[PDB]
RNA sequence: CAUCUGGCCUAAUACUGACGCUGAGGUACGAAAGCAUGGGGAGCAAACAGGAUUAGAUACCCUGGUAGUCCAUGCCGUAAACGAUGUCUACUAGCCGUUGGGGCCGGCUUUAGUGGCGCAGCUAACGCGAUAAGUAGACCGCCUGGGGAGUACGGUCGCAAGACUAAAACUCAAAUGAAUUGACGG
RNA sequence: AAGCGUGCGUAGGCGGCUUAUUAAGUCGGAUGUGAAAUCCCCGAGCUUAACUUGGGAAUUGCAUUCGAUACUGGUGAGCUAG
């Protein structure tokens, strides 16, 4: 509860643009500045990363969400040092919905990756090589992390509830559990295991992400 | 699960040459026990926005308590300009109701039932408001549960 | 000028059932009093509470939820005064076949409507809840 | 600028003790135009006259121009008199401005007004959202398909112009609101 | 389609809180009345059925009387949030 106390998610945002609905975990406005409760963060983000370990446990993987271009350098690593999958580039509306839609890109992207580096692609021009590998290189751009899925997720964990709305839509739509980082400036609606904190600073953000991913370590 | 296509309408559309023209269609799927749910499809043909309706109405699916095979209680229930009243009856009557209605009625499991709609009777709008007011009335062990007594202590 | 005080009562509450609010303060009165004690019998809310400051005195009800919805569903004012309702005693409304209560206020005092078809009497209708 | 005069806000302290809300009939006030009697009359300008434009032009445009616009004393009683939203009361997330005060350490908080966003709820949709079209209570007014017709007849009022009250025979199967896709715009 | 152009006010309607009392509204019981036929329910004659007919139920309205007082009204006495 220290260590809670230590990462930098003692502050919060500015008084002006906080959702109201996010009250019951607010300490004061110190330079007008809100504070989350460290008796709801501390107490709750362990009640939240219990189910992590409890979930790895019958190896069923959970999704990462981070790419506030202030987590994406930080979500790229600490996501595949625990053998999961990824998405830090953008949301691409309709992943967890149209699966069976981007399931040919991932395909595609899967043979264009495969077919490039280990079977010998030669007898071709150097400028279609380039053009095809500059091709693969944006298909994988935002589709890399989440390539060796094949199936849908059991949990998502977010790291801005703000930012990532289409993410957390569409994990309602299709029934799935979700964790995030919700800030002061970003409503609790409808993530299911809430744990407050400072989504915007990188030492917060990066100590979340590493407590993630040890949980699901002890697999 | 038996399948109820409600209504199929046929909808233009002006383009610079002429009217393309498509349909609709409104169906509802249930079991016969307590699960029912509705859906609607669009298609250039008939036979297709059929099969579009029916895939989206095996979502959206709910579930319903009902005493034995007719109602808990009275129901009033409304979606935009239309309103639809339901009440229990006891065996020995049918679903005393008006096409749309008896749809929603006759695929969740309900045999008998004394319903009537007021206002608009637009087939969509009605079926929409009956799942509504099937999907929000309660049994008498929710109220029990909720208000920390026992079956026996309410009636 | 406020005129019925016992739907002002009922409205503070349906208000803040659907504010989400934890509890609720009005002026307070016998009337009201017995009637939030007739609602905290069967289970609807959770505490009722006067408090007398020199000469005014405040009630404060403590609401329930129950499942992230709120356990009072529906309360409505039957008898306003407008129009007064007296009913009989074959004619006692049953609110949402029994699942639901209703008000009554009689000669010996306010009561349920399977209260008051129990002792065989019944005056006016105050409220049906569910 | 002086004189006469009504309401509102705001702070304490005292006083009375439900003295309140709404209101059919009824009364008071009520833009502009118009009327009556007596004045005044710079600019503007119905009517009117002439010059153009036009197939024509009893119009738009140009040059003039009288009622009228102004004052005193009365009448009229109507307007998209509109927030197209009756008056009164209570309650229900928040954020940003502005006017008149009170308190506190440039900022915070409170009170009565006046604006922009917006959750819930509401709505056919558009939108409304503490200045509600939300949740409720009290009383009043009004509506019941389009036209005929806000007219006829009768009555009241008015100097008149007219206002108010207010039908029917007959006729039709639509008239209407909000949004959608095209097409079109001097 | 539908808020009078706006006020003020008469008849009327509705009206804060506490208490004592009254018992008009309100509620309960008892008694008389509510013609017969008709409607409804058992079941009896028509070969069946219409039809006729026995008995009930209903006519929940009216009046008289005896009680109950939470709410509304009346009366007296208090209060200060309007
Ligand atoms: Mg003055
Ligand atoms: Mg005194
Ligand atoms: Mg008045
Ligand atoms: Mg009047
Ligand atoms: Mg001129
Ligand atoms: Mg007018
Ligand atoms: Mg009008
Ligand atoms: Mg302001
Ligand atoms: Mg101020
Ligand atoms: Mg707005
Ligand atoms: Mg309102
Ligand atoms: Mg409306
Ligand atoms: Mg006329
Ligand atoms: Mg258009
Ligand atoms: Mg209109
Ligand atoms: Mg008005
Ligand atoms: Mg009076
Ligand atoms: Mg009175
Ligand atoms: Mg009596
Ligand atoms: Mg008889
Ligand atoms: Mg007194």
């Amino acid at each position: 509860m220290r260590d809670l106390l230590q990462a930098g998610a003692h502050f919060g945002h500015q008084t002006r643009f906080w959702n109201p609905k996010m009250r019951q975990y607010i300490f004061g406005a110190r330079n007008k500045i809100h504070i989350i409760n460290l008796e709801h963060t501390v107490p709750a983000l362990n009640d939240a990363l219990n189910f992590a370990n409890q979930l790895a446990s019958k190896k069923n993987k959970v999704l990462f969400v981070g790419t506030k271009r202030a987590a994406s350098n930080i979500i790229r690593e600490q996501a595949q040092r625990a053998g999961q999958p990824y998405v830090d580039h953008r949301w691409l509306g309709g992943m967890l919905t149209n699966w069976k839609t981007l399931r040919q890109s991932i395909n595609r992207l899967k043979d264009l990756q495969t077919q490039s580096q280990d079977g010998t692609f030669a007898k071709l021009t150097k400028r279609e090589a380039l053009e095809r590998t500059r091709e693969m290189e944006k298909l994988e751009r935002s589709l890399g992390g989440v390539k060796n899925m094949g199936g849908l997720p059991d949990a998502l964990f977010v790291i801005d509830v703000d930012h990532e709305a289409i993410a957390i839509k569409e994990a309602k739509n299709l029934g799935i559990p979700v964790i995030g980082i919700v800030d002061t400036n970003s409503n609790p609606d409808n993530v299911d295991y809430v744990i407050p904190g400072n989504d915007d600073a990188i030492r917060a953000v990066t100590l979340y992400a590493s407590a993630m991913a040890d949980a699901i370590l002890a697999g | 699960l038996v399948e109820k296509l409600v209504a199929v309408d046929r909808v233009a559309k002006v383009v610079k040459g002429g009217r393309i023209f498509s349909f609709t269609a409104l169906t509802v799927v249930g079991d016969g026990n307590g699960r029912v749910g509705f859906g609607r499809g669009k298609a250039r043909e008939v036979p297709a926005a059929i099969s579009k309706a029916l895939e989206a109405a095996r979502r959206n699916m709910i579930t319903v308590d009902l005493a034995g095979t007719t109602l808990q209680h009275p129901v009033n229930a409304r979606h935009g300009a239309s309103r639809v009243y339901m009440q229990p009856a006891s065996e020995g009557t049918g679903v005393i109701a008006g096409g749309a209605m008896r749809a929603v009625l006759e695929a969740a499991g309900v045999h008998n039932v004394l319903a009537k709609c007021y206002g608009s009777t637009n087939a969509a709008n009605v079926v929409n408001a009956t799942f509504k007011g099937l999907r929000d009335m309660t049994s008498p062990e929710k109220v029990a549960a909720k208000r920390g007594k026992s079956v026996e202590e309410i009636q | 000028s406020m005129q019925d005080t016992v739907a002002d009562m009922l409205t503070r509450v349906r208000n803040a059932q659907m504010a989400k609010k934890q509890t609720v303060s009005m002026p307070s009165s016998k009337l009201k009093v017995a009637i939030a004690n007739v609602l905290q019998q069967e289970g609807y809310i959770s505490n009722v509470e006067v408090a007398q400051e020199e000469t005014k005195s405040t009630l404060t009800i403590t609401l329930k939820y129950f499942e992230g919805k709120p356990v009072i569903e529906m309360v409505k004012r039957v008898s306003r005064p407008g129009l007064r309702q007296y009913r009989g005693k074959d004619k006692l409304p049953s609110v949402k076949q029994g699942l639901g209560i209703a008000i009554v206020s009689t000669s010996k005092g306010i009561m349920t409507d399977r209260a008051a078809r129990a002792a065989g009497i019944g005056g006016e209708v105050i409220a049906f809840v569910s």
